């Protein structure tokens, strides 16, 4: 699995849009959508937000925790943290990613919003390293971790895994 | 039952196929209900268009990927996969579909045969035959895994290695992720319990 | 001295990166091939000798002759199974049809494998949709307008 | 490229994989051996008994050799351990495992002394700890470089890791960037 694999499952993550078009409830095979009203909030996937900002048919809405107060707290209380805190969404990374880069005129204080987010997962991936070399260390075998993202274990998992596997040759290679 | 349902179990298939170290169980059933339905959509066919025709893309994408994922690990074990459904005790779920099935089957007769004309039939008298199953790896079972509880599990045995010492108890819950050796969670995914 | 032959294929292959395919070392097959033919027949003489003629002393040497061949078989196979994952990784980076640099620097029976492959895989591929349904070759990555 | 899976290596484990190319560069390492017979005709160090070789010969045999000729009872030759495998080295991988040059002292480090661990060395559990004990003491090191998190160069870093550890660092490599690709598409 790539990044691009991880975005494509984000955008299936649904967000709220304002239309500026009327049209009947569309009957997608994954699930019913709309009806669509000029001025009246409506949920639909990410993707098929981002296709109809770009085609200009709708406005974007930026989500309760995209906030810069918020994920100023957020940023403080991951660093505070000497484990992974929840984060606002489950691709958080991915939904900042293609909101500023298809709706940042829609959203208040985008410039702050993008450091903040890619503050979050720099000492989010740091202490990934930290917290992995623990593990090795210790010679785990087994891990809880409900508070990691998705992009984030796919982005430095196969490494962790890898290491993991050659460790177990090396621990067991006198059985 | 319904699409909806259908789009989640392919999607499940795939990411447990892109993780696994083995070759996982053959969904015919859902391969063929999601390209029905691709086929119904495709025949149906003016914004409802493009956005019909967009999602259409996605799951396309996907069924390939799924799909794409299946004939390399078909590749890579061609002789275990072959081995394994010659020995499959009827009842048991295959994991090859009659067309993937034959894919290997050709896969195989190709290989061997090229082997053998350019250079095994030249070599010396005793030395001519290669076993395959032994020369070609199997899959390793015991390899670390990352995965997301879809139901429940209790009472389930973490062996960090062969010291039985370090053996101890654990229990899955529903939503929570995880690290750990495939091998021990391999039924679990099987019957869906769980999620690569 | 012996098996040095067969490792001049692994070492070419090994420096070949990304999967690229230097010419197909014939004449590297071949001395291999011939060498393996030498330490059989040596082998087989020394073995006659231990048997009656000889003496127990000269099972050390063909001990050694036999190691000798068995890492010279492993070699040549191991070369020529690699060029052919090298060659399958073509079907699905540049299609069906290869370029000439691609196809001068294989042996006629490599391309006769990736036929036999590309054939094999054409029957797949169609059985999946309807009559002529669903090219996964195409699609190769996640859908984004 | 991205199609081509080649056969992995396999040294780790009880023993290496057939189709390896990697594990058939690092069989073909030497070991030092000591002869503990005769070897007729075997002599050109490749009249005197036919060309024999003295018993109590000592050589320097390609490890997939030395495997092929050895036994137990130690009747046709017997192994010494490479100096990296030995108490001196040993005690300074304990102390600290990063100083070392695996590439150089290697390239093979972990892979030919799991294979290594089949000659039945008395020391055979120091050799194995060790060997865990090294790549523990490195992994940070390797993880944090492959990740770039101090922004230096990692060409030097690279240079001193065996051929098991390198590939590691690609994997990780090979993750941040393809991250940093796709954070970065228009």
């Amino acid at each position: 699995m790539d990044a691009a694999e991880v975005e494509f499952l984000a955008e299936k993550e649904l967000v709220t849009i304002i239309p500026n078009f009327s049209l009947d409830k569309i009957y997608l095979i994954g699930g019913d959508l709309g009806p669509f009203n000029p001025g009246l909030p409506v949920e639909v996937p990410l993707w098929l937000a981002i296709n109809l900002k770009q085609r200009q048919k709708c406005r974007l809405l930026p989500p309760e925790w995209m906030d810069v107060e918020k994920l100023e707290k957020m940023r403080d209380h991951e660093r505070k943290e000497e484990t992974f805190t929840p984060m606002p969404s489950p691709y958080y990374m991915e939904l900042t990613k293609l909101l500023l880069n298809h709706a940042s005129d829609n959203i208040p204080k985008a410039d702050e919003i993008r450091t903040l987010v890619k503050d979050m997962w720099d000492t989010r991936i740091a202490k990934l390293r930290v917290s992995a070399d623990s593990f090795v260390r210790q010679q785990e075998a087994h891990a809880k971790l409900d508070n990691l993202t998705l992009m984030e274990i796919n982005t430095s998992g196969t490494f962790l895994t890898q290491a993991l596997n050659h460790m177990y040759k090396l621990r067991t290679n006198l059985q | 039952l319904t699409p909806a349902e259908l789009i989640e179990r392919l999607e499940q298939a795939w990411m447990n196929e892109k993780f696994a170290p083995e070759l996982l169980e053959s969904k015919p059933e859902i391969v063929e209900c999601v390209m029905e339905q691709l086929e119904h959509m495709e025949e149906n066919l003016d914004l409802k268009v493009s956005i019909h025709q967009m999602e259409m893309e996605r799951i396309r994408y996907v069924l390939s990927s799924y799909l794409r994922c299946r004939l390399m690990k078909i590749e890579k074990f061609f002789p275990h996969v072959l081995e394994k459904e010659k020995t499959r005790p009827e009842g048991e779920p295959s994991s090859l579909s009659p067309e993937e099935l034959a894919f290997a089957r050709e896969f195989m007769a190709n290989t061997e045969s090229y082997l053998k004309n350019v250079a095994l039939k030249h070599m010396p008298p005793n030395l001519q035959k290669v076993d395959l199953f032994r020369a070609v790896p199997k899959p390793d079972l015991d390899s670390y895994v990352f995965l997301r509880v879809r139901e429940r599990q209790e009472n389930i045995l973490v062996e960090p290695d062969t010291d039985e010492q370090r053996d101890y108890v654990i229990d899955l819950e529903k939503g929570s992720q995880h690290l750990i050796r495939y091998k021990t969670i391999a039924p679990l995914v099987a019957s869906g319990a769980v999620q690569l | 001295m012996f098996c040095e032959k067969a490792m001049e294929l692994i070492r070419e292959l090994h420096r070949a990166p990304e999967g690229q395919l230097p010419a197909f070392n014939e004449d590297g097959l071949r001395q291999v091939l011939e060498e393996m033919k030498a330490l059989y027949e040596q082998n087989q003489s020394d073995v006659n000798e231990a048997k009656s003629g000889g003496r127990s002393d000269l099972i050390p040497t063909i001990k050694f002759r036999h190691c000798s061949l068995l890492r010279n078989r492993r070699c040549t196979v191991a070369y020529l199974y690699d060029r052919l994952l090298r060659i399958r990784a073509l079907r699905w980076e540049y299609g069906s049809i290869l370029p000439n640099a691609l196809r001068f620097h294989m042996a006629a029976e490599e391309m006769e494998w990736f036929n036999n492959y590309k054939r094999s895989l054409a029957t797949y591929m169609r059985s999946l949709g309807g009559d002529e349904g669903l090219d996964i070759t195409q699609d190769m990555k996640p859908p984004k307008s | 490229s991205e199609a081509y899976f080649r056969v992995e290596s396999g040294a780790l484990g009880p023993e290496e994989n057939f189709l390896s190319l990697d594990d058939i560069l690092m069989s073909h390492e030497k070991l030092p051996v000591r002869t503990e017979t005769a070897m007729p005709r075997l002599g050109a160090f490749f009249a005197e008994t036919d060309n024999a070789v003295p018993q109590g010969s000592k050589l320097e045999l390609p490890l997939w050799l030395a495997k092929g000729l050895f036994d137990n009872k130690r009747r046709i030759l017997s192994v010494e351990l490479p100096k990296i495998y030995q108490e001196g080295w040993r005690t300074v991988f304990s102390a600290d495992p990063n100083v070392v040059d695996l590439h150089k002292m290697g390239p093979h480090f972990y892979g030919f002394g799991s294979q290594l661990l089949h000659f039945d060395s008395p020391e055979n559990a120091d050799i194995s700890q060790s060997l865990l004990q090294t790549f523990i003491g490195r992994f940070r090191r390797i993880m944090d470089s492959s990740q770039n998190a101090y922004n230096e160069d990692t060409s030097a870093l690279v240079a001193r890791l065996d051929e098991m550890e390198r590939g590691l660092f690609q994997t990780g490599q090979k993750g941040l960037n393809d991250f940093q690709c796709w954070e970065k598409g228009q």
